[PDB]
RNA sequence: ACGGGGAAUCAGGGUUCGAUUCCGGAGAGGGAGCCUGAGAAACGGCUACCACAUCCAAGGAAGGCAGCAGGCGCGCAAAUUACCCACUCCCGACCCGGGGAGGUAGUGACGAAAAAUAACAAUACAGGACUCUUUCGAGGCCCUGUAAUUGGAAUGAGUCCACUUUAAAUCCUUUAACGAGGAUCCAUUGGAGGGCAAGUCUGGUGCCAGCAGCCGCGGUAAUUCCAGCUCCAAUAGCGUAUAUUAAAGUUGCUGCAGUUAAAAAGCUCGUAGUUGGAUCU
């Protein structure tokens, strides 16, 4: 016996035909859309959408007057109005099953600094999260696949210490002014 | 019977080194190549038998 | 930031009653023996086979 | 008809589990004797040394003469007829060597050129086929 | 076959696993019998027997790792004779001693999470969309590629002060200094007939050597072998063997069938089992 814990998910799926042209053009055209890595990349997000919709759909079995559905129910349509996926005018959970991948995809920390017009390219993004050049209001966000908040957007900038927020350069910019 | 021929075919091959060639790309900037090459351009095609190693 | 823990003792008495034994050592207020555990490990086992007089010859 | 009632439940499942013994799959797995005849004795992989080298005629409707090995494990003493994949790898065992045995996936049947081989070969002295075929590693002594 | 909590798989039904950190049980080589104590049929206690096995002056004496290490053997299959009682707790006469419980490092592609291997700009064209132009052509409006073309910008991997970390360290975090132009800081595993995504390319071999889970390929143009080039699937992973689940409405309770495809007893009687008409506001 020790102190440690062994809980661990697994956050994708292997889909169950391997090769078919309608699926692989699908997930091929919001790789490029959104600059992902890999298709485990959009193999994650569909796989928590999984789960959003399928705990939707047990709602929706139960008694509209249920209090299981009442509070449970408007804990999802809260968490998802939250990170800016959802709408005030449409918060109800009949709406959870008319989400598709792209509606997440659009709040990953990678698009929305190519949203906002911080990076130039949407590969250009995911250089500069990692380049470490991003911060969310205190803090270098080191991750591309980091969900942002509806309130944690108007204020994201360029991480003082940057030499594109407050300009101590990089290496290069130190070695050029060593010859001249 | 006879188990005289056994890498026959192996090294009856003549022995073509392999070309020196370019480094391929890796991570999401070889998926940023397939999205641009088969998504964004277009060639003009009418009976889609231009396959993507098509040698004719 | 950096955040951390910090206690402001009464008097100095005191804190050589109240604090753990190696935080006084990082202040140079104390000092362990430099025996690791096998050394008197060993020793312990050597000493419990010799009766009541020599059991302090042992070392 | 099947007997539909509500008192009925032991006559269903002392039923079913007369008619499970009907399938194929599930007497092979559980009466164990498959499991008693096998020679990895449900082991995925075994341990051999080569007695010879045993050239395998091929299955009627084309032919070859499909390179295999005679070899005989070491945990229970059964004998095998092993089969070397690729070409000229026949060449890279001696007898009496280390063979890293496996199976071919059939799971008991053959595959369909060969006549009753069941079993490939992976490792020849702790070092890999494949090591050895692409040259990745040699053959030590 | 140690039993549960549980695990994998699942539409719903279900199927399979649970030696394994929590709870209960059991045993310390196999049996048995005991002393002490509140509590033992105790084994890091004793006494015998059986089986192993140690030292020796031959008279005798001393054992029990299914504790932590580590070794031999066995195998397809599994780690360091490390450091510490600082945490968590336990024990003792006890604020003070001790604890291979436990913690901390090492080995660690079991498995799980995040996540590099490039980005941008200007020209060389090829393009190809929006605009003017009868077309020609023109565009400063976009996008894509080939650039061993140019261009300085940003960097971690790494080397390494110091701080932090800690029982003392290490790792991570934090920060000096150094550290990026392509044969380097060079991504590999499988495949390219079909199933099944991707060549009717070139060269060799010529029922041979081989491939191929299955169907098949191979006898002078081999889209299937051996190689080169190309491109495609996943990607720090990806093949293979095996057990198992879904697929399997090919075990059918949901939900299968029985003329001819495998299948209804030769015929009746008959206890158990299963099922049983109305009608009692």
């Amino acid at each position: 016996p020790v102190a440690r814990s062994w809980v661990c998910r697994k956050t994708y799926v292997t889909p169950r035909r391997p090769f078919e042209k309608s699926r692989l053009d699908q997930e091929l055209k919001l790789i490029g859309e959104y600059g992902l890595r890999n298709k485990r990349e959009v193999w994650r997000v569909k796989f928590t959408l999984a789960k959003i919709r399928k705990a939707a759909r047990e709602l929706l079995t139960l008694d509209e007057k249920d209090p299981r559905r009442l509070f449970e129910g408007n804990a999802l349509l809260r968490r998802l109005v939250r990170i800016g996926v959802l709408d005030e005018g449409k918060m109800k959970l009949d709406y959870i099953l008319g989400l598709k991948i792209e509606d997440f995809l659009e709040r990953r920390l990678q698009t929305q600094v190519f949203k906002l017009g911080l990076a130039k390219s949407i590969h250009h993004a995911r250089v500069l999260i990692r380049q470490r050049h991003i911060r969310v209001r205190k803090q270098v966000v080191n991750i591309p696949s980091f969900i942002v908040r509806l309130d944690s957007q108007k204020h994201i900038d360029f991480s003082l210490r940057s030499p594109y927020g407050g300009g101590r350069p990089g290496r290069v910019k130190r070695k050029n002014a060593k010859k001249g | 019977g006879s188990l005289a021929r056994a890498g026959k075919v192996r090294g009856q091959t003549p022995k073509v080194a392999k070309q020196e060639k370019k480094k391929k790309k890796t991570g999401r900037a070889k998926r940023r190549m397939q999205y641009n090459r088969r998504f964004v351009n277009v060639v003009p095609t009418f009976g889609k038998k231009k396959g993507p190693n098509a040698n004719s | 930031k950096t955040t951390g823990f910090g206690m402001i003792y009464d008097s100095l008495d005191y804190a050589k009653k109240n604090e753990p034994k190696h935080r006084l050592a990082r202040h140079g207020l104390y000092e362990k023996k430099k025996t690791s555990r096998k050394q008197r490990k060993e020793r312990k086992n050597r000493m419990k086979k010799v009766r009541g007089t020599a059991k302090a010859n042992v070392g | 008809g099947k007997c539909r009632g509500l008192r009925t439940a032991r006559k269903l499942r002392s039923h079913r589990r007369d008619q499970k013994w009907h399938d194929k799959q599930y007497k092979k797995a559980h009466l164990g004797t498959a499991l008693k005849a096998n020679p990895f004795g449900g082991a995925s992989h075994a341990k051999g040394i080569v007695l010879e080298k045993v050239g395998v005629e091929a299955k009627q409707p084309n032919s070859a003469i499909r390179k295999c090995v005679r070899v005989q494990l070491i945990k229970n003493g059964k004998k095998i007829t092993a089969f070397v994949p690729n070409d000229g790898c026949l060449n890279f065992i001696e007898e009496n060597d280390e063979v890293l045995v496996a199976g071919f996936g059939r799971k008991g049947h053959a595959v369909g050129d060969i006549p009753g081989v069941r079993f490939k070969v992976v490792k020849v002295a702790n070092v890999s086929l494949l090591a050895l075929y692409k040259g990745k590693k040699e053959r030590p002594r």
